[PDB]
């Protein structure tokens, strides 16, 4: 008693540890899996792409909202989005379902979130940097963009729209 | 000029009390905003009423800043400074350097006041994460800096206690509580460098006018270097108490000294090099490095997995000694009549759903589902707002008397149980509401009650948030009532202020020795922990600092 | 006395809860891919 319980516990402890680590490694495998699939496109680009937040809507790919969407591949469309103090440009964003949409988002003021309700697109938008994420819509419709990073008093009203054409 | 002979003999007792009281006052003020934040997520807008009561409040966001800052940063740090200095002191029966101890209290107090001014004045509504380009008043950054640096003095105090004890006990293994405290503070020192670097290199010169811009990516990369380990900084004081005091309150013993040392050692090693799990959705950070940090994060979960079994086993053991029946008999044998026992046990119950949430958030690609949604706040109220806070509240039943000599009537003990059950119950209901809403894409840090029709599909979970807000409001009110009924009475049995701390006995075995001896090579393990931080952050930080792109600040409130 | 049935029970619940959360969100991840 007490010294008997000591050995037992310490014994099942080692078992519990071996099991736990095993379950963790399985998770590590299932995560590796996702990184090999098409779903891993939502992982922000790793390379640094600097830009000036004070001249973003004056000169460059984000200057003219009309040239936001641009076919860069047979089925690839690059959308230059601009998340700003309480809104998204262009609004709405119009793209074709089934095509690989490569978003390149930046901000002219503070940090914003870019969360496309219904998808895995969830990337932070930083002033002076370009957030590059790839995604392929498989269902047409109006997907709503929600800002999930506090950016000021109008933050709760910062929404955007993406129209994937059938 | 000391009316208490007890305080002359044990001065650390007085400094500890000042840390505690300052900490709970902060907890009370910050918590006032909670119920309103819950109603808000319940789609109900009660702010005009709060605005009528607390006129200085200008918005949902200023209140959220006060909430996070006063609760997650101030209350938790002061509780840690009080516990991780006093417990090791009483265990070793050695006096901390008192000139330094009081100096650390004044730094925290002066730093808190200095920062509180701008906060209360709506000059820094940037949330407890204060992410640039959002620019707050210089007194906010200066106040926080001093407040946090208070901990560096705390670190020095305990290392000093430790060195002095080792000199008077040559060849003896560091006692358990002191061991936890030492690796705890050494971990914090390594962890705090991120924030110190952010404040010294960017934040402070930025708010003082020396520089006009700050690179957002490196600012948040440095922030999270400290950002994650700080929640372990919030947790371990609770863990020290759960491992070394709870078993005694339960009527049992800690079934393994070596296991508790190992858990804490793992924390010293793996707490800091995992910050990228707070940056999965960030650009400019290599995906491979994110995977690596994702892996080191799953490993940091190991210590808590061990803690779960060691503590559970100690509780079962205690339950048996009390006449524990079968597979669940030990559970009913425990002292559910003692709040010092119940508060932390409930905290551990909700910690299960809490840790599961964390493990999810830590799986790299899976974070894209819940990042910045109500799910995250759902996760952490189960961790810090419940486990840490309940353990702290519950420990008031043995700690408050031990420091003041003030007894606790049976009425206060029962009021305490009601407060504990409600807080726990309330937090659980809210966890369900926030997690549910999070899966429904409702964002966090949002005054959504102001846009009623923005989230219709979150109909039922909003109800749970309204219920939680009411339940917790009642619990909070009762806590205040009871806390002050204890600090405002004059009954004083000096003999109980002189009683020893209710430390639990520890069962030891034969194999302990050599394992315990290896873990006591603190200098070695410290260097190892430091090397991991250099390997997990060095490569990325070198590249960010070679391509800094600072941007202008903004005020959008 | 003997085997820690209660402790094992607790970590069993901890284990199952972790699986529901993980597998549950791992599913949603793909549903939104
Ligand atoms: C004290 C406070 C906190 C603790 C502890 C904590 C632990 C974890 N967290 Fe976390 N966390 C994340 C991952 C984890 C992981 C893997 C763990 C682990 O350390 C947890 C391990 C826990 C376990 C494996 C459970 C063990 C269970 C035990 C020990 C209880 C057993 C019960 C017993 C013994 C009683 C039985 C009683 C009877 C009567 C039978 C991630 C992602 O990787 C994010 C980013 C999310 C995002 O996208 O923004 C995150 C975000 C946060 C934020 C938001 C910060 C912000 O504002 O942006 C906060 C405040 C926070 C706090 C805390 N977090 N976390
Ligand atoms: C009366 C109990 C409490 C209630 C009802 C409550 C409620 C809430 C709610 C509804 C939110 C979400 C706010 C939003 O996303 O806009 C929140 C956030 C938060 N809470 Fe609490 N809370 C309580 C106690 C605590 C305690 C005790 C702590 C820490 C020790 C804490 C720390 C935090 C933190 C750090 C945040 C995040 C702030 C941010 O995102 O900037 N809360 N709380
Ligand atoms: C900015 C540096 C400030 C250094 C301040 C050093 C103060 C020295 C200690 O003062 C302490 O004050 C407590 C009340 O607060 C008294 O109860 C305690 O007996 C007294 O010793
Ligand atoms: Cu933009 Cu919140
Ligand atoms: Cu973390």
């Amino acid at each position: 008693d007490e010294h008997k319980a000591h050995k037992a516990i310490l014994a099942y402890e080692k078992g519990w540890l071996a099991f736990s680590l095993a379950m963790l490694f399985v998770f590590i495998a299932l995560i590796a899996y996702t990184l090999a699939t098409h779903t891993a496109g939502v992982i922000p680009a790793g390379k640094l792409e600097r830009v000036d937040p004070t001249t973003v809507r004056q000169e460059g790919p984000w200057a003219d909202p009309a040239q936001a969407v641009v076919q860069t591949g047979p089925n690839q469309y690059t959308v230059y989005v601009l998340a700003f103090a309480f809104g998204y440009q262009p609004n709405p964003i119009e793209v074709p379902q089934g095509a690989e949409i490569v978003f390149k988002i930046t901000s002219p003021d503070v940090i914003h979130g870019f969360h496309v309700e219904g998808t895995n697109i969830n990337v932070e938008v930083l002033p002076g940097e370009v957030s590059t994420v790839r995604y392929t819509f498989k269902r047409p419709g109006e997907y709503r963009i929600i800002c999930n990073q506090y950016c000021g008093l109008g933050h709760q009203n910062m929404f955007g729209t993406i129209v994937v054409k059938e | 000029s000391e009316i208490s002979r007890v305080y002359e003999a044990y001065p650390e007792k007085k400094a500890t009390l000042y840390f505690l009281v300052l900490g709970f006052l902060a907890l009370i003020v910050g918590s006032l905003f909670g119920p309103f934040q819950a109603l808000n997520y319940g789609n109900v807008d009660a702010y005009p009423l709060l605005k009528r009561l607390l006129p200085f409040v200008q918005s949902y966001y200023q209140g959220l800043t006060l909430h996070g800052v006063l609760n997650a940063i101030v209350f938790t740090q002061l509780f840690a400074q009080a516990i991780m200095v006093y417990l090791p002191a009483r265990e070793l029966n050695m006096r901390p350097n008192m000139g330094l101890m009081w100096l650390s209290w004044w730094m925290a107090f002066i730093g808190l006041v200095v920062a509180a001014l701008p906060l209360l004045a709506n000059e820094a509504t940037v949330l407890y994460t204060f992410y640039p380009p959002l620019k707050g008043h210089w007194a906010f950054y200066l106040g926080a800096s001093v407040f946090v640096l208070s901990t560096w003095v705390s670190i020095y105090i305990v290392l000093d206690l430790w060195r002095r004890w080792k000199a008077a006990n040559p060849g003896k293994v560091t006692p358990l509580v002191t061991y936890m405290a030492v690796v705890f503070w050494l971990m914090w020192f390594l962890a705090s460098l991120g924030l110190v670097l952010e404040a010294v290199l960017f934040l402070l010169p930025w708010s003082f006018g020396l520089v006009e811009g700050v690179d957002p990516l490196v600012a948040r990369t440095l922030f999270w270097w400290t950002g994650h380990p700080i929640v372990y900084f919030w947790l371990l004081p609770a863990y020290a108490i759960i491992y070394t005091i709870l078993p005694k309150q339960a009527g049992g013993k800690l079934v393994s000294d070596p296991m508790a040392r190992l858990a804490f050692l793992l924390f010293l090693l793996l707490s800091t090099p995992v910050g990228f799990h707070h940056q999965f959705a960030d650009p400019g950070i290599d995906p491979t490095w994110k995977m690596i940090h994702s892996v080191l994060t799953l490993f940091v979960a190991v210590p808590s997995l061990m803690t779960a079994f060691t503590v559970a086993a100690s509780l079962e053991f205690a339950g048996r000694l009390r006449g524990g029946r079968g597979l669940f008999g030990w559970i009913r044998a425990l002292p559910w009549d003692n709040p010092a026992f119940v508060a932390p046990v409930l905290g551990l119950l909700g910690f299960i759903p809490g840790g599961a949430g964390g493990i999810v958030n830590a799986s790299f690609t899976l974070d894209y589902v819940v990042h910045n949604t109500a799910w995250v706040p759902g996760h952490f109220h189960l961790q810090v707002a419940s486990l840490v806070t309940l353990t702290a509240m519950g420990s008031l039943y043995w700690l408050l008397p031990n420091l003041t000599g003030k007894p606790i009537s049976d009425a206060q003990r029962r009021l305490g149980l009601a407060v504990v059950w409600l807080w726990f119950l309330g937090m659980m209901i809210m966890a369900v509401g926030l997690h549910w809403a999070g899966l429904l894409n409702v964002p966090r840090r949002a005054y959504i009650a102001q846009v009623p029709d923005a989230y219709p599909h979150a109909a039922v979970p909003m109800v749970f948030n309204v219920l939680a807000g009411i339940v917790l409001l009642v619990a909070l009110l009762l806590f205040i009532y009871g806390l002050f009924s204890v600090l405002l009475s004059r009954e004083r049995k000096p003999e109980l202020a002189e009683a020893p701390l209710p430390f639990a006995e520890v069962i030891s075995g034969p194999e302990d020795r050599r394992l315990v001896l290896a873990m006591d090579r603190i200098g070695f393990w410290f260097a190892v922990a430091a090397i991991l931080v250099v390997l997990a952050y060095g490569p990325t930080l070198v590249q960010l600092f070679g391509h800094l792109n600072p941007v202008p600040g903004w005020r959008l409130w | 006395e003997e085997k820690p049935k209660g402790a094992l029970a607790v970590i069993l619940v901890l284990t199952l809860t972790i699986l529901v959360f993980w597998l549950g969100v791992y599913a949603v991840f793909f549903a939104r891919g």
